[PDB]
């Protein structure tokens, strides 16, 4: 019982660790880069006005 | 004697820095030293601790004179240095002599005019220049540089300039570079051919 | 023949496209083709150097005459094309002749005067129009129209008009539309009943 639960736990832990790795190292950079772009465009428009 | 502010008194020559800046704290000295006559940047945050370096530099230091400037500060540091006149005394001769004799204070609140805040930072360099001409070694505490940047932004807004970047004017970086040009070890016009140095420690509040 | 540059040459009637414009690259021919007499745009940031794509278009093409014009590029582009075209040679119905005999150049580097560029583009379209009346197919590629836009911005700004969008004038759109409108496959006006055609390959610099 112990070792069967151990291997199932290993499967679960590797998949969830992979998921958190993916979301953290993928989703965020695009988000803050778009934040930089949007603030830059807003400031440019204001200076032109 | 009367000396205008927006320039540098000429010096005979600049020599390379060749002596460490002594610091009482062993950390920041044997790991990340600062050379005498150099330029340093320290961050500034509410409660992180800035007096820990200022007091140690004022008391325990190979420097000859201290000058503290700033804009938009409180009277609390002023009363602190008042109390440190007897307390943080250095016993070079085994006796209590006040750091007042070895230091000069200048501070401004936010009630003061914008140009006063703008020009106090230049004034610090002017005083340090006057004392480095004497053949001495100076240390500058250019507190609250971000407040100086805001004062310059306000001045430009008054004069109706274009917001080059983030509201700040165009020439901020050039002015900062000119400000930090005034440092290092030098030797000035005279008969005995003395030598001196000037170091800067600008606080930055991101 | 003395001919004003800003006035359209009269024609008989307009006609659709029927024949494909040859493209050397497998891509842009089997995927995004262009017609012999249409209009194309190639916006692309720096680094790519799409000028070489323009060179490939001029070098090989099923057209009859090729006219290259320059707007604020470097003389080195001229250097490649002038050095290379005399070397290159091809035949159609017998003897082989260098492709330099079937091409015309209008060089204009950025060091040249600013306002001259507008003129240069207009002379280019005029030359291609005259050869359109000849009863041929002429593919032109104009490089760096953004330089023309900047020059127009600059003449306006110096003349002190009120900028419309991004600092550029209020009439860039109509001017560009009219400049591109001089194109298409038409039927000439003559008893020998020629059939002319002209296409444009404008290059945009984001």
């Amino acid at each position: 019982s112990l070792q069967t639960s151990f291997v199932t736990l290993d499967e679960a832990i590797k998949i969830t660790n992979r998921r958190v790795n993916a979301i953290e190292h993928v989703i965020i950079p695009r988000i803050e880069r778009t934040l930089a772009y949007i603030i830059t465009e807003l400031d440019e428009r204001e200076r032109e006005e | 004697q009367v000396w205008p502010v927006r320039q540098v008194r000429p010096v005979t020559e600049k020599l390379p820095a060749n002596h460490p800046l002594l610091t009482g704290q062993r950390v920041l000295d044997a790991l990340f030293p600062c050379v005498q006559g150099g330029t340093t940047a320290i961050p500034g945050a509410f409660g992180c601790g800035k007096t820990v370096i200022s007091q140690s530099l004022s008391k325990y230091s190979n420097s000859d004179v201290i000058i503290y400037v700033g804009c938009g500060e409180r009277g609390n540091e002023m009363s602190e240095v008042l109390r440190d006149f007897p307390e943080l005394t250095m016993e070079v001769d085994g006796k209590v002599e006040s750091i007042m004799k070895r230091t000069a204070l200048v501070a401004n609140t936010s009630n003061m005019p914008v140009a006063a805040r703008e020009a106090s930072i230049y004034t610090g360099i002017t005083l340090s220049e006057y004392f480095r001409d004497m053949g001495y070694h100076v240390s500058m505490m250019a507190d609250s540089t971000s407040r100086w940047a805001e004062a310059l932004r306000e001045i430009s807004g008054r004069l109706a300039e274009m917001p080059a970047d983030s509201g700040y004017p165009a020439y901020l970086g050039a002015r900062l570079a000119s400000f930090y040009e005034r440092a290092g070890r030098v030797k000035c016009l005279g008969n005995p051919e003395r030598e001196g140095s000037v170091s800067i420690v600008g606080a930055v509040s991101p």
